[PDB]
RNA sequence: UACCUGGUUGAUCCUGCCAGUAGCAUAUGCUUGUCUCAAAGAUUAAGCCAUGCAUGUCUAAGUACGCACGGCCGGUACAGUGAAACUGCGAAUGGCUCAUUAAAUCAGUUAUGGUUCCUUUGGUCGCUACUUGGAUAACUGUGGUAAUUCUAGAGCUAAUACAUGCCGACGGCGCUGACUCCCUUUGUGUGGGAUGCGUGCAUUUAUCAGAUCAAAACCAACCCGGUCGGCGGCUUUGGUGACUCUAGAUAACCUCGGGCCGAUCGCAGCCCUCCGUGGCGGCGACGACCCAUUCGAACGUCUGCCCUAUCAACUUUCGAUGGUAGUCGCCGUGCCUACCAUGGUGACCACGGGUGACGGGGAAUCAGGGUUCGAUUCCGGAGAGGGAGCCUGAGAAACGGCUACCACAUCCAAGGAAGGCAGCAGGCGCGCAAAUUACCCACUC
RNA sequence: GCUGCAGUUAAAAAGCUCGUAGUUGGAUCUUGUGGAGGGUUCCCCGCCCCUUGCCUCUCGGCGCCGGCCCGAAGCGUUUACUUUGAAAAAAUUAGAGUGUUCAAAGCAGGCCCGAGCCGCCUGGAUACCGCAGCUAGGAAUAAUGGAAUAGGACCGCGGUUCUAUUUUGUUGG
RNA sequence: UCGCUACUACCGAUUGGAUGGUUUAGUGAGGCCCUCGGAUCGGCCCGCCGGGGUGCCCUGGCGGAGCGCUGA
C-alpha cells in the first residue's frame, strides 16, 4: 500500500534509479487521523511489535496548562484558530500539534480566585451576594490577612490574559500529537507567542 | 548442494613444453631404464617433487639471514 | 530469503577454537542466546563429547545433561547447547569435579580443573553503572549479571569477586596501572601481564598496553582488558604456561629437546 | 537579528521558559531571555557569536538539538546559495596498482553552515562532524572555519 | 625451465602476420583389468509439469464422563494407559535457482546520544475470595450437493480458551485550617489541631532545581564560640569527548471494550491456650508490565566498478536541491502535505544506452608485471508463472498462506469447484550438452 | 608494450599557430665533540646559540635540609612518504607436526602394563589478508604558509566599557 | 568495362509482420481506512410456582406486557 521507502526519489545528480525488490512492511502506510472536534472516538492501531498505538477522533477535552502559575487543568475545547501548516486545517476544524485553539478559562478562573483571594474580569457584583464573595471574601479571621496578603503583589496578570478571561476563552498551543497518543494537551500562550499569534490572526482572517 | 565432503585435491607431475625432443627423450629412457619404472609419468612425478623443493630452497634463500 | 533470525549454524563458519573437524556434517552445535555473546562462547556439547570424551554422540550428551548431573554457575542447565564462556565454573558432583574455562594462551579454551574450594567464586568485569527508579545504583557484568547496591567506588572496567550461590560482591580489583590482566580478545587472546600504560582517545577505542614476565610487550584495545590481581599476583589460579606465548622457535626447541612423545 | 520571526510560525527555543516576574527588572538592560548552548566536546570550542548573538536553528550543533559522533572530515568551500547550507569539495589521490601510479578525484558534499559563523567565503577550510540525517543529502555539521593560507582574507598585518 | 620452430625470395637481411607448441574446461570419437576420492538440466526455455513424498508437536506438571482398554471397591480435586478435539508453540529456519540489479547489491570501516527485538540469562513482583459468569468442540443424533481437507440444523460438557473480579498489613506524608496557647493586640516572635483532598511503577503535557569560583566595609534580620550594642566561624546523587541523559521535586492527565500489580497445574511435610481446622513449610511447572544481556533486523558515514561520446549537458508541481510548521512511520529524513527560496550534478565523464552482469571469499595461467574466469556447496542479496493488495504474528508484503487482474491449464451432473516442482525423485520441450519415480533418521543438527 | 613496442622509406607526426582544463616544473633556509652500541674521524644521553622544551599553573604521589625542584596539561604550521602497533569469518592458498600400508587426502595420534593404571603424554601452530579508515616514531624528497601601508614582546601604561558572583558567618539595600 | 557461376552485406514500394518497453487521455477489479447501516443474539427492570426472608423482597423457571433502557 503506502509507502514511506527512500528507493523511488531520483539521487541528487537528478538521475533514476531502478528498483531492486518489492515493498517491504517496515515501510508502511496507514492513512491520516484527521482528527475533528466532538464527542470522543478512540481507534487502536497493532504496529511493529505489538506495541497497540491510539488514533484519535472527535476530540473534545484536553489537559491544558498556565506555566506562570504552573497550574494545569482538564479543559474544553472550543475551536481552532491558527494553523502555521496550513490553512485548510482553520477552516475543518481539524486537531493537529502546534495548532492554535481557544479553551473553557473556567477551572483557571476557579483556581485563581481561590488561590489569590481576588476576582478575574468581572462587570458587576450581584452574583457574589449568595456566592462566590463566600469564596473570595471568606469569612475568617485567621490567615486572610497573613497568607493571602502573601498571595498578593503577586497576583497581577498582565493585560491581555485578564482580558482574555472576560469573554470567558483562552487561546492555547497544541503540545502532543493526537493521531499518535489520542490526547490532546498542550499549553495555553503568554507573551510574545500569545502577541504574535494575535497578530497573525488579526491579519489573516477579515 | 551441502555436503560433508572435501574437494581438496592436486596434480603431482607437469609434462614437458618440447614434446619430441631427442635428447629429452634418450635421458628420461636412460633414467627408466636404470631404476625398472614403469612411465614416464613417474620420472615427471619426481622431476616436479625435485623443483618445487628447489623452488621453496631458493625462496627462502633471498631473506636476510 | 531471510525473513526472520535463523537457527542453523554451518560446521565451516563455526568458530575455530572450537576445533571441530570437516567431515562429522554440514552443521554446528549453533549455541542458544544466554548471557556470552555466540563467537565468544564455547557450548556443553563441545565441552563434554569432545574436550572430555565423556559421550560418542549427540544422543548421549543430551542423556547426561538430562539426569541434572552437570551445574553452571551453581545452577543446573539441562540445555546442551548452553553458552559457558570465560570465568564460568563446571561441576559435576557425581565424580567430583570442577573447571573453569580460561583462554589458555593459544585463543582457545582449556581443560583447567580446579579445587572445590575455589569453585565457588568467579570474577566478573564490569561494564555498565547505572542508576534505577529511587536513585539505586545497579551494576551490570559482562555475563549479564545485575547486582543492586554496589559500594559506589567501583566504576566500570573494574572487576568484581562475586559469590556463586548469593550474587552478593565480595571484594574488588581497580582498573590500574600495575595490576595483572588477561586479554580476552583479538590478537594477543590469552596472554597475560601488566598494565603500565593506557593510551586515550576521546571518541573512539583507548587502547592500553601491556608487559609480560618476560619482558615482552604488546597492546589491545580497552573492550578486551580483563584485571584479575592486584600486581604480580593472581586471585584466580592460572593454567599451565600461564599466558606466556613462547614463539614457534622456542616451541619447537622446548618440545624437541623435552622429547614429549608417551610415558 | 533584531527579529528573528520571519515564518508563519513563532521561532523560539527549546526548554526555555517566558516567566512569572516583577516590573522594572530591566524595560532594556534585562530583557529576560536566557540563552541555551552546549559544548560539542573533542576540543572544540563554542563560538561567541552562538552565546551572544541570537537566532533560531534547530539543526545548529551549538545552540540546537543535534549530537556530533563518529567521523570527522575536512574540505575547502565551493559554493553557498542555499540557506544554511554549503556544498564543499574534497580532493583525493587514487593509486592505480597495474602502473604504479596515483590520479586525481573530488567528492563533493552539501553540509549545514549554522548561522554562527558569519566569515565564511568561497575558499576557506572547513572541518565537519557527523550528525544524523539532517536532510535528504545532509549528514554533516560545520564546526570549524579556518583560514590561515596565502592570499588570506586581507592584507596580512595581523 | 626468464626457451621458441615452418611459410613471401633465384638467393640475403627485416617488418609483419598465418601455422605449429604447453596448460585449462564444455562437448564428442575409439578403447577400458584393479583400487581410493567425487563433479553432475548452470549455458538454451526464471519454459510446462502426470504421480508419491518433503512440517509437525505431550511431560509428574493447560482441558479426560470414548467400556478404547483396565483395576480387587468405588470416583468423595479422582486409578492407570490413553483415541479424538479445544488450547499453547513452530510453520519467517532449512532447501532451490540467479530472472532482475551498475554507487544499486557487496566488501573493509565506522554510528544509532536517531530505532524495534518472541526466546535465553540476570534484576523487578503489597496501593464470593475456602474461588465468579455463559458457551462452544470431541461425543450423540438428522441431513444437503456430480464434486473438495465443503458444511448446516438439533442435544450435552471443560480451560492456562473467552469474560469478570475482590481479600490483605497501610501503624502511609504533603496540602487544607474549625479552632486553640505565652508574651509583642493585630502582622508576627510562640506550640497543638479535628476536618477534608491527593498520595506505587508505566503514559501525555507543562514547570523547578541540576550545589562547592579570588577578598573585604557599612546598614535591616538571624545560627554557633556566648551574651541584653555587635565581633572569629558550614553549604553536601551518577555517568559521557559531548545529550533537551539517568535519578529528584511540583500540577494535572488515564487509553475502557484500548497498561502492571497470579481466580492457573505437579511433588513430597510440620505447631495447634487444640481437635481439623486456627495456623505455617519447602521444592518445581506455567504466565506476566518494566530494565539490562543475547540472537538479530533496519536505517546511516568514508573508500572501492565492466563497455560505450554514432550518449554533452541532465534534474524541476508529474519533489528536482534547501528552509519553517506539520501528517505518517519503530525511529533520523521531501517519506509525504502546506508555504517560501532557486537551487543540485557534470570533461576528475554527470545523464542516457549495453552487459550471453547477482557481489565477495575465491579459480586457471604466471620470471617480474599481468590476463581471463567466479550460474556452483561459506557470507550477503533477490525471487517463487507476471504484476498488485493484505490477514495472523516478536518477526512476512510469506506463496508447502489468503484476495483480485493477466497468461496457461484440470474436473463438471454445466449450476459449480480446484492450481502453481527455480524442494526430492520422475516426465515433456529445448538443445552439442547433465543421474534412481531407491533405503534410513544409525551420524550432524 | 607500467616494467617494455612503434611513427624518414615497411602501418603511422593533425597544413600551421594560439589557447582553458589536464600532465610537468630551476637554485636557495644549522654543525663538531665528552660518555655510550659497530671501526681507530664516522654513524642513545648533552655541551660553542638549541639540542624532546618552551611553559602555567594545579590537584592528586615522588626527592631533601614551613622552605627548596622535574615528569605529569598544550604541543612541535600541516600533509603526502616511510617504519611500527591495533582491528580485520572459516574454507582455499603458502607452511609446522603426524609412515592413510605409499600418495591424493585427513586432523590426528604415542606409550606401558600377563588384564591387577581402572591409565598416562601430546597436537589441533604460523604466515599472507592490497586500497580506504585508526595509531605512534622518522624528517631526506615533494607539496603548502608566515610582518612591507606591520607588529612581535615585555606585569609598560593611559582612558572608556562589560562583568563573573566568592569571601567579609549567614539572609537581603 | 562487359559476360558465367557461387557467397556476403547494403538501399527499397510492401504504407509488412512478431515480440515487446514507455506513454496523453478515459475506465477501473480487489484489499485497507473513514462516515453510516442494523439481519440477528443477550441483560436489566413487573405476575404464578419452587427455594430463603420480612402483603413485599432475593436466585431460578414459565407465558407475557411496556418493549423502555441497553450491550455485542
Ligand atoms: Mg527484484
Ligand atoms: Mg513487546
Ligand atoms: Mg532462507
Ligand atoms: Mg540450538
Ligand atoms: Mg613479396
Ligand atoms: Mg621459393
Ligand atoms: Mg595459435
Ligand atoms: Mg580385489
Ligand atoms: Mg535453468
Ligand atoms: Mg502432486
Ligand atoms: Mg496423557
Ligand atoms: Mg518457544
Ligand atoms: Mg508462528
Ligand atoms: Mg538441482
Ligand atoms: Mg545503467
Ligand atoms: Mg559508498
Ligand atoms: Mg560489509
Ligand atoms: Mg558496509
Ligand atoms: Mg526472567
Ligand atoms: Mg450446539
Ligand atoms: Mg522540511
Ligand atoms: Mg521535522
Ligand atoms: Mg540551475
Ligand atoms: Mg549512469
Ligand atoms: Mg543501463
Ligand atoms: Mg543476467
Ligand atoms: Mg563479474
Ligand atoms: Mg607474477
Ligand atoms: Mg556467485
Ligand atoms: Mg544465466
Ligand atoms: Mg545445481
Ligand atoms: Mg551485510
Ligand atoms: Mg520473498
Ligand atoms: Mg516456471
Ligand atoms: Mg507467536
Ligand atoms: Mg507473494
Ligand atoms: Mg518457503
Ligand atoms: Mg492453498
Ligand atoms: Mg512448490
Ligand atoms: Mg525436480
Ligand atoms: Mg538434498
Ligand atoms: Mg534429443
Ligand atoms: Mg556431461
Ligand atoms: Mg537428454
Ligand atoms: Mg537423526
Ligand atoms: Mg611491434
Ligand atoms: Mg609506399
Ligand atoms: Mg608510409
Ligand atoms: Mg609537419
Ligand atoms: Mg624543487
Ligand atoms: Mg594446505
Ligand atoms: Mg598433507
Ligand atoms: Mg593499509
Ligand atoms: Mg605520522
Ligand atoms: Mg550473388
Ligand atoms: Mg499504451
Ligand atoms: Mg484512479
Ligand atoms: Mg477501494
Amino acid at each position: 500500500g503506502i509507502s514511506r521507502d527512500n528507493w523511488h526519489k531520483r539521487r541528487k545528480t537528478g538521475g533514476k534509479r531502478k528498483p531492486y525488490h518489492k515493498k517491504r512492511k517496515y515501510e508502511l502506510g496507514r492513512p491520516a487521523a484527521n482528527t475533528k472536534i466532538g464527542p470522543r472516538r478512540i481507534h487502536t492501531v497493532g504496529v511493529r511489535g505489538g506495541n497497540k498505538k491510539y488514533r484519535a477522533l472527535r476530540l473534545d477535552v484536553g489537559n491544558f496548562s498556565w506555566g506562570s502559575e504552573c497550574c494545569t487543568r482538564k479543559t474544553r475545547i472550543i475551536d481552532v484558530v491558527y494553523n502555521a501548516s496550513n490553512n485548510e486545517l482553520v477552516r475543518t476544524k481539524t486537531l493537529v500539534k502546534n495548532c492554535i485553539v481557544l479553551i473553557d478559562s473556567t477551572p483557571y478562573r476557579q483556581w485563581y480566585e481561590s488561590h489569590y483571594a481576588l476576582p478575574l474580569g468581572r462587570k458587576k457584583g450581584a452574583k457574589l451576594t449568595p456566592e462566590e464573595e463566600e469564596i473570595l471574601n471568606k469569612k475568617r479571621s485567621k490567615k486572610i490577612q497573613k497568607k493571602y496578603d502573601e498571595r498578593k503583589k503577586n497576583a497581577k496578570i498582565s493585560s491581555l490574559l485578564e482580558e482574555q478571561f472576560q469573554q470567558g476563552k483562552l487561546l492555547a498551543c497544541i503540545a502532543s500529537r493526537p493521531g499518535q497518543c489520542g490526547r490532546a494537551d498542550g499549553y495555553v500562550l503568554e507573551g510574545k507567542e500569545l502577541e504574535f499569534y494575535l497578530r497573525k490572526i488579526k491579519a489573516r482572517k477579515g | 548442494m551441502p555436503v560433508a565432503r572435501s574437494w581438496v585435491c592436486r596434480k603431482t607431475y607437469v609434462t614437458p613444453r618440447r614434446p619430441f625432443e631427442k635428447s629429452r627423450l634418450d635421458q628420461e629412457l636412460k633414467l627408466i631404464g636404470e631404476y625398472g619404472l614403469r612411465n614416464k609419468r613417474e620420472v615427471w612425478r619426481v622431476k616436479f617433487t625435485l623443483a618445487k623443493i628447489r623452488k621453496a630452497a631458493r625462496e627462502l634463500l633471498t631473506l636476510d639471514e | 530469503m531471510a525473513r526472520g533470525p535463523k537457527k542453523h549454524l554451518k560446521r565451516v563458519a563455526a568458530p575455530k577454537h572450537w576445533m571441530l573437524d570437516k567431515l562429522t556434517s554440514v552443521f554446528a552445535p549453533r549455541p542458544s542466546t544466554g548471557p556470552h555473546k555466540l563467537r565468544e562462547c564455547l557450548p556443553l556439547i563441545i565441552f563434554l563429547r569432545n574436550k572430555l570424551k565423556y559421550a560418542l554422540t549427540g544422543d548421549e550428551v543430551k542423556k547426561i545433561c538430562m539426569q541434572r548431573f552437570i551445574k553452571i554457575d551453581g545452577k543446573v542447565r539441562a540445555d546442551i547447547t548452553y553458552p559457558a564462556g570465560f570465568m564460568d565454573v563446571i561441576s559435576i558432583d557425581k565424580t567430583g569435579e570442577n573447571f573453569r574455562l580460561i583462554y589458555d594462551t593459544k585463543g582457545r579454551f582449556a581443560v583447567h580443573r580446579i579445587t572445590p574450594e575455589e569453585a565457588k567464586y568467579k570474577l566478573c568485569k564490569v561494564r555498565k553503572i547505572f542508576v534505577g527508579t529511587k536513585g539505586i545504583p545497579h551494576l551490570v557484568t559482562h555475563d549479564a549479571r545485575t547486582i543492586r547496591y554496589p559500594d559506589p567506588l567501583i566504576k566500570m572496567n573494574d572487576t568484581i569477586q562475586i559469590d556463586l550461590e548469593t550474587g552478593k560482591i565480595t571484594d574488588f580489583i581497580k582498573f590500574d596501572t600495575g595490576n595483572l590482566c588477561m586479554v580476552t580478545g583479538g590478537a594477543n587472546l590469552g596472554r597475560i601481564g601488566v598494565i603500565t600504560n593506557r593510551e586515550r582517545h576521546p571518541g573512539s577505542f583507548d587502547v592500553v598496553h601491556v608487559k609480560d614476565a618476560n619482558g615482552n610487550s604488546f597492546a589491545t584495545r580497552l573492550s578486551n582488558i580483563f584485571v584479575i590481581g592486584k600486581g604480580n599476583k593472581p586471585w584466580i589460579s592460572l593454567p599451565r604456561g600461564k599466558g606466556i606465548r613462547l614463539t614457534i622457535a622456542e616451541e619447537r626447541d622446548k618440545r624437541l629437546a623435552a622429547k614429549q612423545s608417551s610415558g | 537579528m533584531a527579529d528573528i520571526q520571519t515564518e508563519r510560525a513563532y521561532q523560539k527555543q527549546p526548554t526555555i521558559f517566558q516567566n512569572k516576574k516583577r516590573v522594572l527588572l530591566g524595560e532594556t538592560g534585562k530583557e529576560k531571555l536566557p540563552r541555551y548552548y552546549k559544548n560539542i566536546g573533542l576540543g572544540f570550542k563554542t563560538p561567541k557569536e552562538a552565546i551572544e548573538g541570537t537566532y533560531i536553528d534547530k539543526k545548529c550543533p551549538f545552540t540546537g538539538n543535534v549530537s556530533i559522533r563518529g567521523r570527522i572530515l575536512s574540505g575547502v568551500v565551493t559554493k553557498m546559495k542555499m540557506q544554511r547550507t554549503i556544498v564543499i569539495r574534497r580532493d583525493y589521490l587514487h593509486y592505480i596498482r597495474k602502473y604504479n601510479r596515483f590520479e586525481k578525484r573530488h567528492k563533493n558534499m552539501s553540509v549545514h553552515l549554522s548561522p554562527c559563523f558569519r566569515d565564511v567565503q568561497i575558499g576557506d577550510i572547513v572541518t565537519v562532524g557527523e550528525c544524523r540525517p539532517l536532510s535528504k543529502t545532509v549528514r554533516f555539521n560545520v564546526l570549524k572555519v579556518t583560514k590561515a593560507a596565502g592570499t588570506k582574507k586581507q592584507f596580512q598585518k595581523f
